[PDB]
């Protein structure tokens, strides 16, 4: 459960990471790849090298659905019906997963924000992609 | 922790240039903050409500100098983790009843706080290296 | 995050535990000390032996928030907010407790509704104590 | 995996009253529905959509009873875990990656599909021995 203080601070975060998302994204799976190659497993169908304009795509799909992710804070499980089917109905994606990639795109925004990761900032960041998670991960 | 030769000259090269001082209580403070249940083994250190007051401790800071001290030794010698760490496992698990979740946890900051202090210079290889070293730690005091 | 299907199956199991909630609370509570000694250290006042009048007590006030929560299941971070304050932000519970506590709760009613727990209702009567330990580990 | 004298006694005493080929099937099939994420590992098996299903697949049945074979094998050799379960750990990280968490839930459910079979007669003192025999079943696998 999010307080109303870390959802402000989500939301000046990601307003300020603003249009690099695409970039993020993509720098994040890569990371995941990297460092955590059993998830390399979801996606045999890609060409997971570096560079990829495949991973690149679907960095740009990850940033974009954590932008309206963003946008519809207060009401996350209907506003990501669509993911929560796909990633637990059909994909049925360990949530150890999901919380690999939490990480590596709280890593990746550490490298690229200095500024804006604060103490402060970075829990809010935590605990709104954990609730991300949590809700792609729910079966409903 | 079987590594490359390119990743541990990456590692080497990076933990050379890590400011010990400010790195160990950065990650201790980041780990107080976002995980704020782990306060429950730091309650002697003082303040510790606000963010401001947990990144601000002495205490915290000298803690997090143990810390970092304890992983520079771990790091230089990779090969003997779980020999290295006998007494700090022993003294997690038997006075403190620390869980080995809390490890991880500790590991994941601390990687968060070295991209932060190392931008660009932190590459997703040198990421990688450096979470099989953290995970190895991480295990060897688990055990 | 729960369906209309497991919450159903959540107030009917409950319902049908009814008066023996107390003693399936204080069994629940000697199995976690046994089973995970570690928790142990959250109750150093107590009296942690076989048949402890404070393990019963406090084995009756969980049943009691257990069945609270079964009563008010769609709305319990605003229901369970006085525990939620007493166990986040006082007591700093770890969550893998509350992880032990849910197992060894579906021990017990295990061992003691063999017809009531079917493969179903189990899955039921899991989510439902996942979604009670995520309120009481959040922070308002 | 330490355990006293009466734990050993105890746990062998309820073993043997134990049907293998509806336990390891039981166990599986509620891995299997309670916890939706396994049937990824597990589709080869066929109709795994309602409980009913995954509890009526023959499949389903004879892979249960290998997994409790496996853990017979284990309890016979209760001090040397990691040596009998080496090629299952290699079997399940190199080939299958199987994440070590799934071991713990499927032990979970074995220990309560135990107490669910065994009604008044699984004490706290047998699922305490049960959880660590469970627990170092689960840590020689994940090695
Ligand atoms: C944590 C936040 C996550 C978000 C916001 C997210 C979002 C998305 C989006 C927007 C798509 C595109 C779907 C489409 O284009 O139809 C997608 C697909 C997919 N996701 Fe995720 N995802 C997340 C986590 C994960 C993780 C951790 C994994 C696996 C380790 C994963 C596995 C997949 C797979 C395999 C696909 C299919 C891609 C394809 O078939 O091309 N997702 N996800
Ligand atoms: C994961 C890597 C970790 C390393 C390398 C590490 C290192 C150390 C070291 C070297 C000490 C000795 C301090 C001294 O002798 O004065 C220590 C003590 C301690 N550690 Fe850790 N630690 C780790 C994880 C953790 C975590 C995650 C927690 C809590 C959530 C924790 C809780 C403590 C506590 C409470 C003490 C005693 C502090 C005191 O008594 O003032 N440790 N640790
Ligand atoms: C579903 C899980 C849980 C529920 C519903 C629950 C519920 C409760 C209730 C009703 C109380 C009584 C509050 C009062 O008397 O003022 C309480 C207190 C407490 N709880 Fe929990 N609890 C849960 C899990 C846990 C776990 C797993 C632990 C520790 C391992 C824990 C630690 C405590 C402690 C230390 C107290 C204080 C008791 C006292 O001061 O007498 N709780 N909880
Ligand atoms: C203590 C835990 C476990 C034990 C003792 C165990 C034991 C076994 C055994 C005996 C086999 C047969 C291998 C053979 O015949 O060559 C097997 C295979 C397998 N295991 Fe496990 N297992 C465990 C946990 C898991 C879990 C939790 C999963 C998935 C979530 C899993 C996935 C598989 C799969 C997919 C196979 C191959 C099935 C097939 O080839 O048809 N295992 N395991």
């Amino acid at each position: 459960v999010l307080s109303p203080a870390d959802k402000t601070n989500v939301k000046a975060a990601w307003g300020k990471v603003g249009a690099h998302a695409g970039e993020y994204g993509a720098e994040a799976l890569e990371r995941m790849f990297l460092s955590f190659p059993t998830t390399k497993t979801y996606f045999p169908h890609f060409d997971l090298s570096h560079g990829s304009a495949q991973v690149k795509g679907h960095g740009k799909k990850v940033a974009d659905a954590l932008t309206n992710a963003v946008a519809h804070v207060d009401d996350m499980p209907n506003a990501l019906s669509a993911l929560s089917d796909l990633h637990a109905h059909k994909l049925r994606v360990d949530p150890v997963n999901f919380k690999l990639l939490s990480h590596c795109l709280l890593v990746t925004l550490a490298a690229h924000l200095p500024a804006e990761f604060t103490p402060a900032v970075h829990a809010s960041l935590d605990k709104f992609l954990a609730s991300v998670s949590t809700v792609l991960t729910s079966k409903y | 922790v079987h590594l490359t030769p390119e990743e541990k000259s990456a590692v080497t090269a990076l933990w050379g240039k890590v400011n010990v001082d400010e790195v160990g209580g950065e990650a201790l403070g980041r780990l107080l903050v976002v995980y704020p249940w782990t306060q429950r083994f730091f309650e002697s250190f003082g303040d510790l409500s606000t963010p401001d007051a947990v990144m601000g401790n002495p205490k915290v800071k000298a803690h997090g100098k143990k810390v970092l001290g304890a992983f520079s030794d771990g790091l230089a010698h990779l090969d003997n983790l779980k020999g290295t760490f006998a007494t700090l496992s022993e003294l997690h698990c038997d006075k403190l009843h620390v869980d080995p979740e809390n490890f991880r946890l500790l590991g994941n900051v601390l990687v968060c706080v070295l991209a932060h202090h190392f931008g660009k210079e932190f590459t997703p290889p040198v990421q990688a290296a450096y979470q099989k070293v953290v995970a190895g730690v991480a295990n060897a005091l688990a055990h």
